């Protein structure tokens, strides 16, 4: 909500992404793939070379990805909060219907002959 | 024996007694005795042995009972949770009805073979029962298509019921 803010303060009333979040694991896997591609384009032993460099690729991807997921989760909470508050404010636009059973509702039968 | 005689009836057996009008020996009579001694006897003992093993390990299995849930008639439209149970029930009853028609067809085929050249008159009851059950099955399930469902079955029934009302209205 707050102008030009990545994580408005109201977002702290939401639970943070777990560090075992499957999306965070995928992001970390992307960091690992980036490390391997880095070795490959420089003709270094792909798996073994420069493990410190590979570690930083994983850690930096996870670090940024954690805050993106935190903001992603927040923005969908805001979408739900806005939509339900609007439904409360305009009941006549969202009437609760009378539900009829299939014994009462007429549906045409189309034979497959 | 093993199956219910009521579900799978078989008229009483009437075998005539031998009345040989020839002095010759009957080859079938001595072949039957040889079959009993050389085939039935050793086979029977092997089975009696196996039955002695099955009696030492007796354990049971059960026939699943399905409690009745509300039909699709009682389901509010687009209420998947109640629709799902009614739909699953309808599919279970559909398979059972298929097997019912198979039982009636198996009675009919057994009668035709059993009665020989007199089947056209001696199997009139089985023909009638087969005709009635096939008519009922056709009304319930025919022409629904590959994507059949309880919803489509209900629509077929309602269409049939509407025509029956109109035909009576003519009377
Ligand atoms: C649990 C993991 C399951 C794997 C999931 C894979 C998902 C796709 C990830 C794409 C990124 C792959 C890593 C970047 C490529 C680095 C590997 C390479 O370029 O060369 C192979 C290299 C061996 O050759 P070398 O250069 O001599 O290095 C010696 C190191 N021992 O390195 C090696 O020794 C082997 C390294 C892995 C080889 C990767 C081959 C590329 C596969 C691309 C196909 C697309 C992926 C499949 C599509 C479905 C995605 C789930
Ligand atoms: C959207 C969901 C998915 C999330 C996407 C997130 C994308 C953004 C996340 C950041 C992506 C970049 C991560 C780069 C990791 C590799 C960095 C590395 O290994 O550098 C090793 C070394 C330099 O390390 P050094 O700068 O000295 O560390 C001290 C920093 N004060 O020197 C080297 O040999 C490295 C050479 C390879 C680097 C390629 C060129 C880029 C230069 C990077 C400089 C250092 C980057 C530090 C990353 C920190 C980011 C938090
Ligand atoms: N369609 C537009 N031009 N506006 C628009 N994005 N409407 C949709 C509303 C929306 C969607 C996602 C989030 I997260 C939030 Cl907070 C609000």
């Amino acid at each position: 909500r707050a102008t030009f803010q990545f994580l408005p303060d109201e977002a702290r009333s939401l639970p943070p992404p777990k560090l075992t979040d499957p999306r965070l694991a995928f992001v970390g896997f992307l960091g690992y793939c980036s490390g391997l591609i880095d070795n490959a384009i420089r003709r270094r032993p792909v798996l073994l070379a420069g493990l410190h460099r590979q570690l930083l690729y994983i850690t930096s991807f996870v670090f940024v990805g954690y805050y993106l997921l935190k903001r992603q989760d927040y923005m969908y909470a805001v979408r739900d909060h806005d939509m339900f508050s609007y439904i409360k404010s305009h009941p006549e636009d969202f009437p609760e219907k009378d539900k009829k059973t299939y014994g009462e509702v007429f549906e045409e039968f189309h034979p497959v002959r | 024996d093993s199956w219910d005689k009521d579900v799978y009836p078989e008229p009483p057996r009437r075998t005539p007694a031998p009345s040989p009008q020839t002095s010759l020996p009957n080859p079938i009579t001595y072949l039957t005795k040889a079959f009993d001694l050389l085939v039935d006897r050793p086979v029977t003992l092997v089975r009696e042995f196996i039955e002695r093993q099955h009696a030492k390990n007796k354990y049971y299995y059960y026939h699943r009972e399905f409690r009745r849930v509300p039909d699709i008639t009682e389901c509010q439209e687009k209420d998947v949770l109640c629709m799902f149970e009614a739909e699953m029930q309808w599919r279970r009853d559909y398979k059972v009805d298929q097997e019912i028609v198979n039982i009636i067809q198996e009675r009919l085929k057994a009668c035709q073979q059993r009665e020989g050249e007199s089947h056209r008159q001696n199997c009139a009851k089985e023909l009638e029962q087969f005709t009635q059950v096939v008519k009922a099955y056709q009304d319930r399930y025919h022409d629904l298509g590959a994507h059949y469902s309880a919803r489509k079955c209900l629509a077929k029934q309602k269409q049939r019921m509407l025509a029956e009302r109109k035909a009576a209205k003519e009377a």
